[PDB]
């Protein structure tokens, strides 16, 4: 798998308000060729195309969503953006930007992609807790840690670890919704010589209500 | 709007093996068909358009045909780059419509879990909570089972299982697995377990701690 | 035409018959048609970034149309052979035209199976632009005319074409044409379509080759009696002082003999070699090659303008683009190695036209004086020039026939540059498509456009046969002309023949000049 | 390029039995056929040509049949010799394309396999590793299991199993199966154990020998 | 199964390089009739036709390969060549050349075949290692012994076996890759009566690294 452009845009967005986002092109200059267009997926996995605007500024729509769709241009900076009024949970997806060499084929290069979360339910910071070995026994060669990161809502935390060792492996695993609420956990395993000796702190930033919570092992 | 459907929803592969997805329209499409490819927490990549030409830079090992309703995607000899869903796209008329995809899991030999168990932080009983987690790390295959049991009765309330996606090194994969009760009912028993049952055995690995070893 | 269902719309003729000053030349083959676009008409143009000499913007239509006009569709080898043997010339004259026997089949895709099945109502709908509305298409070395080998069947090309563009985009000025504007003729089974043509008196095609050549014309034997500048200096004891002498032209004077015609014009194409070693190594292909550019697009010069591709002794050469080159039977579309393909040569041109790799000739830069050197540089581009004359690309069999002169406030001398005959009014451009099939709707009314219809394609026969006028030889030549011949000695394949699967197979381009007229 | 499909994949059999195996083409290919066999690690041999005629030398017990798209080879009484993987070939059109292949395994009793364990050798422990090997030789039915256990545990990673092709006399299979550890960790253990698992019997066939008998 | 020809070339070659092969037949003419194809076979098991050069000299080649193929001829040798340019990993396969029963039928005489294998992967020799018993008791009426030949990679090893008893029973079990490089074993059962007595030995040859080693068991 791999591309270029970037878009920026709120993580999240209460129902009725308007979606707006931006999508910045380098490498390429929005006039002069190709059509730039929006798609998003939908959390579960496909694919929907929203609608592109032309080299020239000329604009087409999906049908489905055109009432509420709106893609503008600002050559100057070199971005187009993306406006859908009338939000809904429905909308909730990673929303992506790309170009589309034209004339006769698609979608050349494509955005990274960020994910909007439409909800009211209540943006809720997690509360991140360090899971440090419980046993009788010292470790062997080497040790698991973890960080357990529980009931946040909008989704998409991010967990960093910092450690002794330049070297150790890292599990992030996929956040679940239960009760209306996510919880998601990682793990790194390092060299026993390398943690009750030096230090090891999961960092877990939460975007959608300004967080940053950094948690040491032990 | 044309309706594209994507034959198998799921593939296994590993790097060398040869490929191949199928796409159909629910109209006649005149080859303006384009293949992408989407890797995990990544964007999608153009691969093919105009049902056989391969986009610059693309490996030769890719290829399309197809014409009129039926396209077919094919990779002669899988590499690990390879790893990932792909989605065919037609163009032919407004909207563009996509696929479903197929998600071709490149990773593998049998591999036991490394299991671990860790009690609830100071933090969270301090909150009135109780949080057990086990990781299950670097296994295969996927299929495995955690049985939670407190005072060695089983507990089946109150459980969240994570998997991961298949590592796009070594192929394996890891689960977490969380049990939650109140700090309350926590405190009202000493040993937790966890047995991890997986087809690289017959007995469970088993982990587990007392509550009063502190 | 009319009739029923069980009831042949024509039958099949193929001949070809000679009759001293004419000969015509029939030919009917089997042919297929689908439905393109499914059914609509799409604006298409050039891909937004491509570079701007490749731009465009123009539309692809749901019709398809036919056309013959490649040599071969006629003639077959023999028969070209015994023209091309014995004629000073020739030329066109009358076409007639006829499709028939038509038959509309629907095939059904359930599931995993496939079902052709005959749709006996539903039609295929024919009409010729015999007024020239349309952007006449053919003449474009287009490649969906008729097999050569008969028993060969085909199918028909998709009509497209090009308006004005900006660059990937449309300009205003452009125009779109439709082809439902028209009064198409619907045909069912038992129903067929002729037409009948009539050409306009164009020049008979030179098919001969040359035996004098402007340079030597006059006669050996006699020297003139006009004068020319033998010298300019002479001998003073030690030193040379300027003393212009001249002398009157004999024959071992010749190069400087007075004449009166000039060779044809020139256009200096670059010079490769069918011998890999010699060709400078890089690419050069298009940034050496010669062209020309319109609208600030520089396109290229193909079949650059009529002239001889190798001076003698050096058939191992020839111009990066002047010259035809066809494909061996089988060769791929891009980049195929120089074995996969037949290039024409025109060495007999020689004789009058210029040798595209080399210039013209060379005219004097500076005036000269005593202190001052005589100044002259060569001429790699000159237009035409009174007393120039010159011999038009020859033909061969499988080449363009014809193609039509553009409507323009001036013209120079048509003969179409790819060779063939320039028409003014061309055999029309005919075509054809399949009347849709709307597949079940809706019990509830909808305005929409209608979307789903009834996969089918049709097939059926087409004949052509064309008259052709001759001009035959007549030289007092005593000695033998060059024929063209089959070579004598065993071959694992005839030429001209299907291999041991059935593929039949041009070995050679075949040329049109062997009978030699003197100049 | 015509396409040409071959029946059964495979097909058991054993000398004497009568064995017909299919090919059919995607047009009509006219007779244009013919059948090759190819033996293991060996060439393949002309048996049929002109869809029906034998080729000098061939036996008559082979023979074959079909017009059209279908053609069938058929052998009455299988032989020996006969064991091998048979290919139809198309001439009518270039290219010349064949069939899959469909291999006759001409071998029989079920045997219980004989086996033998082996410990790493000096010269690979020198070099840090550790491969201990067992052979499980001259058995029938084709399937088996290998169970690797160190100090009574199962060990699954670090395995290679190869089977050898049917025996072209005796018709039975053999395998081997190879557990590769550091020798490091080799070290940490002294019983090492291969049990192989067979439809002759219930209890497994068990070898082992102790890394400190030496 | 059964024939005649036979075929020679290089074991190993790298990528983008030219891979040329040599038929060398006997017991027959080039010239003077039948035409003489190369086919080749990859290893899971198709079998795919590369193209022939005539009695006459004249050539037709498959169209997939067509552009980087050329079979040429030496008719004082009575031998045909095959050159494959730009080659790839695809290509690693075992080449065949086969004479062709000609007008009406095909391929009359094939040849052993040769493997190519195409890899920069670079060539490894094997490691070679004895099997001799792991036990506390004597063999009984005969033993098995053999040798693990490990992590080569160009394909196609050679164990030949060496003992003093004039009848034994020896099983070469295939090459399998994993982690990029093969490894393939061999066993062989003597008398118990003349093994430790009388010296086995395994002699393997890698081809494509110029290497031989020969291990004594015991």
């Amino acid at each position: 798998s791999d591309v270029q452009l970037q878009e920026s845009g709120p993580d999240l967005v209460k129902p009725s308000q308007s979606l707006s986002l931006t999508c910045t092109v380098t490498g390429y200059s929005i006039t002069s060729g190709y059509t730039w267009h929006w798609i998003r997926q939908f959390p579960g996995n496909k694919q929907e195309w929203m609608g592109y605007i032309h080299f020239s500024g000329y604009t087409n729509y999906n049908p489905s969503l055109k009432s509420r769709v709106s893609i503008t241009r600002d050559t100057s900076k070199n971005q187009f953006f993306l406006h859908l009024n009338s939000v809904t949970t429905e909308d909730t997806a990673t929303y992506y930007c790309a170009r589309g060499d034209y004339g006769y084929e698609w979608f050349t290069y494509w955005g990274q992609g960020t994910l909007v979360t439409v909800s009211a339910a209540k943006t809720t910071p997690p509360s991140v807790y360090p899971l440090a070995p419980g046993c009788g026994d010292t470790t062997g060669s080497s040790v698991t840690l973890g960080c357990l990161v529980k009931g946040y809502f909008p989704e998409s935390v991010t967990v960093t670890w910092n450690s002794g060792s330049l070297s150790s492996s890292v599990h992030t695993f996929p956040a679940l919704l239960q009760s209306g609420l996510y919880t998601m956990s990682s793990s790194v395993t390092v060299p026993s010589s390398t943690w009750p000796s030096q230090t090891v702190t999961c960092s877990v930033a939460h975007p959608a209500s300004s967080t940053t919570v950094d948690k040491k092992l032990e | 709007d044309i309706q594209m459907t994507q034959s198998s929803s799921s593939f296994s592969v590993s790097l060398g093996d040869r490929v191949t997805i199928t796409c159909k329209a629910s109209e006649d499409i005149h080859n303006r068909l384009a293949w992408y490819k989407q890797k995990p927490g990544n964007a999608p990549r153009l691969l093919i358009s105009g049902a056989t030409s391969l986009e610059t830079g693309v490996p030769s090992r890719f290829s399309g045909s197809g014409s009129g309703k039926d396209y077919t995607l094919s990779i002669t000899s899988l590499q690990n780059e390879d790893v990932a869903t792909y989605y065919c796209q037609q163009y032919w008329i407004g909207p563009f419509t996509f696929g479903s995809g197929t998600n071709l899991e490149i990773k593998r030999a049998d591999a036991a879990p490394t299991v671990s168990i860790f009690p609830p932080s100071s933090e969270q009983l301090t909150s009135g909570g109780a949080s057990v987690v086990c990781f299950l790390n670097n296994f295969y295959p996927k299929d495995i089972n955690v049985k939670w049991k407190i005072d060695g009765s089983e507990r089946q309330n109150g459980v969240l299982n994570s998997w991961t996606d298949q590592d796009s090194k070594d192929s394996t994969y890891s689960m977490s697995s969380t049990l939650t009760l109140t700090k309350d009912e926590y405190e009202r028993h000493n040993s937790y377990t966890c047995e991890a049952t997986h087809k690289t055995s017959t007995s469970p690995i088993v982990k587990s701690f007392n509550r009063n070893e502190c | 035409g009319a009739d029923g269902v069980g009831n042949s719309s024509g039958n099949w003729h193929c001949d070809s018959t000679w009759m001293g000053d004419r000969v015509i030349t029939t030919s009917t083959r089997t042919w297929a048609l689908p439905t393109y676009n499914n059914h609509l008409y799409k604006q298409i143009s050039s891909q937004s970034g491509a570079s701007n000499d490749n731009h465009y913007f123009g539309y692809s239509t749901p019709w398809g149309y036919f056309d013959f006009n490649r040599f071969h569709c006629h003639f077959s080898p023999r028969d070209w052979q015994r023209l091309i043997n014995n004629n000073w010339g020739f030329r066109p004259k009358r076409l007639n035209f006829k499709l028939f026997n038509i038959q509309v089949k629907e095939v059904t895709q359930n599931d995993g199976t496939t079902t052709i099945a005959n749709n006996l109502t539903s039609t295929v709908q024919v009409f010729t632009d015999s007024e020239y509305q349309l952007p006449y298409v053919l003449g474009s070395a287009h490649q969906g005319c008729l097999p050569p080998f008969p028993a060969d069947v085909f199918m028909v090309p998709q009509y497209g074409y090009l308006t004005l563009n900006n660059g990937s985009q449309a300009v205003g000025r452009s125009s779109f044409y439709c082809l439902e504007y028209f009064p198409s003729q619907m045909l069912r089974t038992g129903n067929n379509f002729t037409f009948s043509y009539t050409f306009e008196d164009v020049p008979f095609h030179s098919s001969y080759a040359h035996s004098q050549s402007l340079d030597r014309l006059m006669n050996p034997l006699i020297d003139q009696y006009l004068y020319y500048l033998s010298r300019t200096n002479t001998p003073s004891g030690t030193t040379t002082q300027s003393r212009l002498q001249f002398s009157q032209a004999g024959a071992s004077d010749i190069r400087d003999q007075s004449r009166n015609w000039l060779p044809g014009p020139c256009y200096r194409q670059q010079r490769v070699s069918k011998t890999s070693a010699d060709n400078n190594n890089s690419e050069y292909s298009w940034t050496g090659a010669t062209k020309y550019h319109l609208n600030g697009r520089d396109s290229l010069v193909n079949p650059g303008p009529a002239m001889a591709s190798h001076k003698d002794d050096e058939e191992k050469f020839f111009p990066q683009s002047g010259v035809l080159i066809f494909g061996k039977q089988g060769s791929e579309k891009t980049n195929v190695d120089i074995e996969k393909v037949m290039i024409t040569d025109e060495e007999e041109i020689r004789t009058t036209n210029p040798v595209a790799t080399e210039q013209y000739g060379s005219v004097s830069t500076n005036l000269q004086r005593g202190n001052r050197q005589a100044a002259t540089a060569d001429v790699n581009t000159q237009g035409v020039l009174p007393g120039m004359v010159w011999q038009d690309r020859d033909v061969y069999l499988q080449g363009p026939i014809w193609a039509k002169i553009p409507h323009t406030d001036g013209h120079f001398h048509p003969s179409p540059l790819m060779g063939g005959f320039g028409l003014k009014h061309p055999p029309p451009q005919i075509l054809i498509k399949n009347t849709p099939v709307p597949a079940n709707p809706s019990t509830t009314f909808s305005a929409a456009k209608f979307a789903s219809f009834i996969t089918q394609y049709s097939t059926g026969q087409v004949s052509v046969e064309i008259e052709w006028e001759l001009q035959k030889e007549n030289s007092k030549r005593w000695n033998p002309e060059i024929q063209y011949t089959s070579n004598y000695n065993k071959s694992v394949n005839v030429d001209f023949t299907v291999d041991t699967n059935g593929v039949y197979s041009e070995p050679r381009p075949i040329g049109t000049r062997y009978l030699t007229r003197n100049l």
